[PDB]
């Protein structure tokens, strides 16, 4: 069972 | 806070369950910080110098779904609680902070930037206490200097009676 990217945080 | 952030969700349950099983992710990746999910836990990965970095207590020894099938860790360190995968393409890689600042900012899963006072190589206190429940799912998130460079990756909340007063983190040195 793989780890999955469910979203992302864009930094600034 | 002088660093700002916002999230974008990329998948829900069905996609997440399915992508875990097959290990194949064709989604466009972007951002400095990936929100992650396995069956039983939620957490964050911080891309520094080309590698996506997170907590062992979250990812265990697992691959990360990627564009060509599952991605093997290139770094797995049980004691420092750190694991790494080659960042998939698209991820905005940050740079290790060296300036030495003492004012740090923790980026949580909900895209808040909160103030931390560094107290030791791997500890910092919250200038304002927060409920532990507000920090759940942020393990792996970055601790940042004011210039936006990374000093460490969030690991544990030090609390009493549901409120988080300080944080334990893995110093970028480790990475
Ligand atoms: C993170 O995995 C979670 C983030 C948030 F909840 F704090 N981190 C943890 O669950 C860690 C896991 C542990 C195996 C390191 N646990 C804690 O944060 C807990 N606090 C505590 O046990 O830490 C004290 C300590 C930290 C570091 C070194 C020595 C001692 C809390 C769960 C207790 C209320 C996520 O879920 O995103």
């Amino acid at each position: 069972g793989s780890v999955v990217i469910v979203g992302r945080i864009i930094l600034s | 806070a002088p660093i700002t952030a916002y999230s974008q969700q990329t998948r829900g349950l069905l996609g997440c369950i399915i992508t875990s099983l097959t290990g194949r992710d064709k989604n466009q990746v972007d951002g400095e910080v990936q929100v992650l999910s396995t069956a039983t836990q939620s957490f964050l990965a911080t891309c520094v110098n080309g590698v996506c970095w997170t907590v062992y207590h979250g990812a265990g020894s697992k691959t990360l779904a990627g564009p060509k099938g599952p991605i093997t860790q290139m770094y797995t360190n049980v004691d420092q609680d750190l694991v790494g995968w080659p960042a998939p393409p698209g991820a905005r890689s940050m740079t290790p902070c060296t300036c030495g600042s003492s004012d740090l900012y923790l980026v949580t899963r909900h895209a808040d930037v909160i103030p931390v006072r560094r107290r030791g190589d791997s500890r910092g206190s919250l200038l304002s206490p927060r409920p532990v429940s507000y920090l759940k799912g942020s393990s792996g998130g970055p601790l940042l200097c004011p210039s936006g460079h990374v000093v460490g990756i969030f690991r544990a909340a030090v609390c009493t009676r549901g409120v988080a007063k300080a944080v334990d983190f893995i110093p970028v040195e480790s990475m």
